């Protein structure tokens, strides 16, 4: 099945897409495949930032966000080999876990 | 001939090693995190700068 | 025949992945550690409990 | 060369040796092979404890301390494949680093 599937919740501008080397500024909530929340940037009350191309995130995120335009809100369905795969994320994310994110691309720094 | 099986069995050791070490650091970070969430009510500027690192990318 | 080279090339990916992830957590811990050593002079009971975890074994 | 070499600085009791499952309580200073200090339990002002057999430490330590008796002070010379090997320890311990420890086995819990 598909490494990451991206589905629009609300559109972005349709024009401004991340390039490698740019910092993406993002709000997100992450859930297991059965819907159990395990994290939200909104909780720690701060957008999450990362640089595309710098290998800083799981591949579901690198490949997912890269397909969003600024302002877009997407649903990212990530399969295990684009997330934490076999090992999983000790005590938080089981092995072979599919992950769903609700992601908003706020701006590009 | 198929000495690759020796290369293969070596690599498997490396991943069991690396995964143990990864899990260990991660476990420490989680625990430091709960230490913070057990004082997340002290409007503390130092503990807050540690929760920032906790969810940052080493880039920033 | 010698498909082991596919097993081998797979494993090498796993170690490059695991090592990156290990390094990343470790880097966070180091930084949390310097945050502490930059306040190591506040006789703080919370920051002190984090320097304990910092050099503990998950056993204890 | 030898995975870990243990040399007496001062003897222990000669009788009480760690068994697997026991917690070893230890003071230590670690140096690179050229003598650059990089850590001391005495600094953080607390003995370091670990359980033998639980895979909690580099193999130079598991195999090294296991050969000390209570009260002993030893010099542990650990080669890279019993320490951090190729990767090393980011920014602290280079790749293929030989490590020397000054270790004291204080008690067995
Ligand atoms: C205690 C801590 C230790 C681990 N930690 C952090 O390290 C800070 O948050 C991050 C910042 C940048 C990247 C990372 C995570 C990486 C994790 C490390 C990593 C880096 C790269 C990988 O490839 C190249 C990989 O695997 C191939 C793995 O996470 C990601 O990329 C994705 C996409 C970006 C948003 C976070 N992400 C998620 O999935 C999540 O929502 C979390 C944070 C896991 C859910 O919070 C938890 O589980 C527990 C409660 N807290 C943590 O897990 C936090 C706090
Ligand atoms: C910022 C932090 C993140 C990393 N950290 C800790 O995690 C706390 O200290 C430990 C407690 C238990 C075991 C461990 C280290 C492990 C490290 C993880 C590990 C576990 C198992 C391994 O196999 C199975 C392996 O590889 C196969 C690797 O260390 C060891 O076993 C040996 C023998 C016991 C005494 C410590 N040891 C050493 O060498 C050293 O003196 C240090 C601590 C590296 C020198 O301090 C530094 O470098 C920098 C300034 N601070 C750290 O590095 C501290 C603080």
């Amino acid at each position: 099945s598909m490494g990451v599937q991206v589905e629009t919740i609300s559109p972005g501008d349709g024009r401004t897409f991340p390039k490698r080397g740019q910092t993406c500024v993002v709000h997100y909530t992450g859930m297991l495949e059965d819907g159990k929340k395990f994290d939200s940037s909104r909780d720690r009350n701060k957008p999450f930032k990362f640089m595309l191309g710098k290998q800083e995130v799981i591949r579901g995120w690198e490949e997912g966000v890269a397909q969003m335009s600024v302002g877009q809100r997407a649903k990212l369905t990530i399969s295990p080999d684009y997330a934490y795969g076999a090992t999983g994320h000790p005590g938080i994310i089981p092995p072979h876990a599919t992950l769903v994110f609700d992601v908003e691309l706020l701006k590009l720094e | 001939a198929a000495e690759l099986m020796q290369q293969v069995n070596v690599l498997k050791l490396t991943v069991e090693d690396l995964e143990k070490e990864r899990d260990f650091y991660f476990g420490k970070l989680r625990n430091i995190e709960l230490i913070c969430q057990e004082n997340e009510g002290e409007n503390d500027p130092v503990l807050q700068r540690i929760v920032d690192i906790l969810y940052a990318t080493d880039e920033g």
